[PDB]
RNA sequence: GUGAAGAGGGAAACAACCCAGACCGCCAGCUAAGGUCCCAAAGUCAUGGUUAAGUGGGAAACGAUGUGGGAAGGCCCAGAC
RNA sequence: UCCUCCUAAAGAGUAACGGAGGAGCACGAAGGUUGGCUAAUCCUGGUCGGACAUCAGGAGGUUAGUGCAAUGGCAUAAGCC
RNA sequence: GCUCAACGGAUAAAAGGUACUCCGGGGAUAACAGGCUGAUACCGCCCAAGAGUUCAUAUCGACGGCGGUGUUUGGCACCU
RNA sequence: UGCCUGGCGGCCGUAGCGCGGUGGUCCCACCUGACCCCAUGCCGAACUCAGAAGUGAAACGCCGUAGCGCCGAUGGUAGUGUGGGGUCUCCCCAUGCGAGAGUAGGGAACUGCCAGGCAA
């Protein structure tokens, strides 16, 4: 199984971050889509969340799974955020190597106005 | 005899329990491994020893996947 | 394959060594939806009774307050070296 | 209500917990007839040197 | 002389043989010999009234060893000193509390499996009992 | 826990056991543990049993138709031993 | 002298010429930290290749590993690159 | 910069003999005997695989068991 | 509102296995290509990127079935604090606490918060 393994890759950050009692933003990468949600400290309740999959950014797009759409969620999920009152707040990649399309979902929360 | 040695006592255990008011730096639990866990403004040293990191009351707890025995402070 | 049985009312280990001393001994009833009832009777009978190799198999109607119940024998303790028993569970 | 309790044995070879407890129930030599306000408190320090103590 | 081939340990401590037995039923074979009383039983002991079972018997029926030493008794030697270290491994025994049957038979009469188990009875320290294999 | 460093009463005599902690006096009373036929204070008390061994008043494996108290089995006036 | 287990009577501590074992170092990576991994023993099949090198699969689920004894620990791995 | 490892390290630096012995002490501690214990010892007994011309118990008894004595070799260190 | 599936927690086996049936419009997974971003201590199996031809085969879900695992009374039993008694290397009364094992059975979990599609 790979999602096995990648669940006790991400936990490590996880149970760090959780016990820190910060804002974590988990990124959810997919061949088709990739998603992005902000999770309350407490780790139940969601704050903010967006992706692809939402038509409201699906009807944009080229299409949903690459750079260009990963980026686009980055700025909506960031420019949501802001209008919630969120700021700071931790990127959890979520076993996905930070590099590409989480990457660039990162550096457009980041461009965004997302301060962390 | 051919044995007759033995180590000194190493002061091990739960030193402050459940429900005892501590002190930021009171040391909770003295032990070898992980026999306890570091929980909720709990510290865990290099020696595996459990200390709190908040002025508050200490709480065991049992939880997790596997089981195990947590300690965490709430004030 | 009939007995008389009395109701229980002090129960522990005080209670059933004072009955077990007393030529009788504690015995248990339960099974289906409905509760559990804790049955004192005799010794020297159901000594008796379990010599026959139908006691551990048919059906026995344990007569209580009147009501008589059937049951059958699904657990039994036995005295570690005497030979006499200690307590019967009876599943209905 | 109160409920007097006696002294009805020496407090000589006992335990300090004994000991300690005829001092928390006030009786101090045999014979001692000593009334207290009935709790469940009490009631249990004359369960604990129930052998040794009479109540009225 | 029954004896565990190899051990964790080469001296165990005393001990306290209390309470009850735990091997009570007759399991396997239809009769066998019960430990009213309380006590140890030496690896000489189980094999001495065996050999009495076993010669009253013949060749025919069977039996089963339902005790086993496991549990190593030292002894000091004569005109030495207390201390200096715990002594040396000397015979192997194994602990009876009452209720453990000791000996169980199976395919004999049940008259001479009684003048058999007297005779192993008669090699024990432990006062004995004969038991039958019940239901339940 | 006691003695040590605690006297007194009992355990025949007996630091360490049981009862109980002596401030002094009294030819008063109630008790504890032990007891209550005589030595020796108090029941030759009452009641219902059990022991024939001086058991009680030293000792085990085993050995015995000693002798009570139960609870079952045998199997018979076609008279069972 | 020092460490580990029991003795040690479920806090700590606890003796004997009690019962069993270790230590008097190692390491510039065997430390730090970021990124990844996951183990023994089998059973199959496979050039020499055997009871056992390497490969491929399965079954296993930490039965391993942890610089060194033992105990407590370790999958978020403190194990392995 | 110390196996100051007798590891809270007396000195930087130290082994023996004494029946030629001596003093202070000790029944805090041995040898003698007493005591407690009874592993051992000795003395009984229980079970009966075996002897017997066969036929356990005339006579002895394997394997095992249970006592008594204080009684050897002891243990303990209570008296001196 | 229900039906779905993702993400993320609570709960940690009544929550896990084996077994049998199923899902593919989306969703998800395998998948398709590797000039590239980046990757193997060899290998696009991983990780990564670009995509949408197929598929639901395996995975994952999901519903079923007690073959296992697990949960689990009542009564008893064992221990045992206190105080007493024995025939005292063991036990027994009085009084409180009371298992473990094993039965009768329960059991194919239960729910939070967003987020998308589908009968309303
Ligand atoms: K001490
Ligand atoms: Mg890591
Ligand atoms: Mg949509
Ligand atoms: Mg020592
Ligand atoms: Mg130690
Ligand atoms: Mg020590
Ligand atoms: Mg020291
Ligand atoms: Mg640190
Ligand atoms: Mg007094
Ligand atoms: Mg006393
Ligand atoms: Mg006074
Ligand atoms: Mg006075
Ligand atoms: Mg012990
Ligand atoms: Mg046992
Ligand atoms: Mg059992
Ligand atoms: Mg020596
Ligand atoms: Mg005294
Ligand atoms: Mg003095
Ligand atoms: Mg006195
Ligand atoms: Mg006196
Ligand atoms: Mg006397
Ligand atoms: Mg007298
Ligand atoms: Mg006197
Ligand atoms: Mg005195
Ligand atoms: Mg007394
Ligand atoms: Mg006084
Ligand atoms: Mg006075
Ligand atoms: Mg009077
Ligand atoms: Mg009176
Ligand atoms: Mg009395
Ligand atoms: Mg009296
Ligand atoms: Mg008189
Ligand atoms: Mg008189
Ligand atoms: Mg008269
Ligand atoms: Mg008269
Ligand atoms: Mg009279
Ligand atoms: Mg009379
Ligand atoms: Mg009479
Ligand atoms: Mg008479
Ligand atoms: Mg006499
Ligand atoms: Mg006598
Ligand atoms: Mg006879
Ligand atoms: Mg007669
Ligand atoms: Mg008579
Ligand atoms: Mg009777
Ligand atoms: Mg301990
Ligand atoms: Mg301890
Ligand atoms: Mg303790
Ligand atoms: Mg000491
Ligand atoms: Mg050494
Ligand atoms: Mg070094
Ligand atoms: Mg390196
Ligand atoms: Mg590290
Ligand atoms: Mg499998
Ligand atoms: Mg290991
Ligand atoms: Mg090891
Ligand atoms: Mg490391
Ligand atoms: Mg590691
Ligand atoms: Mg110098
Ligand atoms: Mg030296
Ligand atoms: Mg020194
Ligand atoms: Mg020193
Ligand atoms: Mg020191
Ligand atoms: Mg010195
Ligand atoms: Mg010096
Ligand atoms: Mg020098
Ligand atoms: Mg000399
Ligand atoms: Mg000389
Ligand atoms: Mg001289
Ligand atoms: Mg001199
Ligand atoms: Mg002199
Ligand atoms: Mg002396
Ligand atoms: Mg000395
Ligand atoms: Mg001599
Ligand atoms: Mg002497
Ligand atoms: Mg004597
Ligand atoms: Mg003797
Ligand atoms: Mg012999
Ligand atoms: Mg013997
Ligand atoms: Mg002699
Ligand atoms: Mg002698
Ligand atoms: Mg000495
Ligand atoms: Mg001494
Ligand atoms: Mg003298
Ligand atoms: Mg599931
Ligand atoms: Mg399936
Ligand atoms: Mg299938
Ligand atoms: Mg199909
Ligand atoms: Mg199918
Ligand atoms: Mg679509
Ligand atoms: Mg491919
Ligand atoms: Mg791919
Ligand atoms: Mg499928
Ligand atoms: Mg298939
Ligand atoms: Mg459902
Ligand atoms: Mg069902
Ligand atoms: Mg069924
Ligand atoms: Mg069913
Ligand atoms: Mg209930
Ligand atoms: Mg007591
Ligand atoms: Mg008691
Ligand atoms: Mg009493
Ligand atoms: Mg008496
Ligand atoms: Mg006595
Ligand atoms: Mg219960
Ligand atoms: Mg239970
Ligand atoms: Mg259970
Ligand atoms: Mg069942
Ligand atoms: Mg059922
Ligand atoms: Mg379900
Ligand atoms: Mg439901
Ligand atoms: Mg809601």
């Amino acid at each position: 199984d790979k999602k096995s393994a990648r669940i006790r890759r991400a936990t490590r950050a996880r149970r760090k971050l959780q016990e820190l009692g910060a804002t974590r933003l988990v990124v959810h990468r997919t061949p088709r889509h990739i998603y992005a949600q902000v999770i309350a400290p407490n780790g139940s309740e969601v704050l903010v969340a967006a992706s692809t999959v939402e038509k409201a950014i699906a009807e944009q797009l080229k299409y949903t799974g690459n750079k260009d759409a990963a980026a686009a969620v980055g700025k909506a999920v960031a420019e949501r955020a802001l209008e919630k009152g969120i700021k700071d707040v931790s990127f959890d990649r979520s076993g996905f190597q930070y590099h590409g399309r989480v990457q660039a979902l990162a550096d457009a929360a980041r461009e965004a106005g997302l301060q962390f | 005899t051919r044995n007759g040695r033995d180590s000194e006592a190493k002061r091990l255990g739960v030193k402050r329990f459940g429900g005892e008011s501590v002190l930021a730096g009171s040391i909770i639990v003295r032990q070898r491994g992980t026999k306890f866990h570091a929980g909720a403004n709990v510290g865990c040293g290099r020696d595996h020893t459990l200390f709190a990191k908040a002025d508050g009351k200490v709480k065991f707890e049992v939880k997790g996947p596997k089981n195990r025995k947590f300690i965490s402070i709430e004030a | 394959f009939t007995i008389n049985a009395e109701v229980r009312k002090e129960q522990g280990k005080g209670a059933s060594r004072r009955l077990r001393a007393a030529n009788k001994f504690p015995a248990i009833i339960y099974g289906g939806k409905e509760a559990p009832l804790a049955i004192e009777l005799d010794h020297d009978k159901v000594m008796n009774m379990q010599a026959k190799a139908e006691f551990y198999s048919e059906v026995l109607t344990i007569v209580v307050d009147g009501k008589e119940i059937k049951v059958k024998a699904q657990d039994v303790q036995r005295h570690p070296y005497k030979p006499k028993l200690q307590h019967i569970d009876f599943v209905r | 209500k109160t409920i007097k309790i006696t002294q009805t044995r020496s407090a000589i070879g006992r335990l300090p917990k004994h000991k300690a407890t005829l001092l928390g129930l006030g009786l101090r030599r045999i014979g001692h007839t000593v009334e207290r306000e009935d709790t469940p408190a009490i009631r249990g320090m004359i369960n604990a040197v129930s052998f040794m103590v009479k109540v009225e | 002389m029954l004896q565990p081939k190899r051990t964790k340990f080469r001296k165990m401590h005393k001990g306290r043989n209390r309470g009850l037995a735990q091997g009570t039923d007759v399991s396997f074979g239809s009769f066998g010999l019960k430990a009213v009383g309380r006590g140890r039983l030496t690896a000489r002991q189980i094999e001495a009234a065996r050999r009495a079972m076993t010669r009253a018997v013949k060749r025919q029926g069977k039996i089963w060893i339902r005790v086993f030493p496991d549990k190593p008794i030292t002894e000091k030697p004569l005109a030495v000193r207390m201390g200096k270290g715990k002594g040396n491994v000397e015979y192997w025994v194994a602990l009876i509390q009452p209720g453990k049957v000791l000996y169980e038979m199976d395919g004999v009469p049940e008259e001479l499996a009684r003048e058999a188990f007297k005779l192993a009875a008669a090699k024990l320290p432990i006062k004995t009992t004969f038991v039958t294999k019940t239901v339940m």
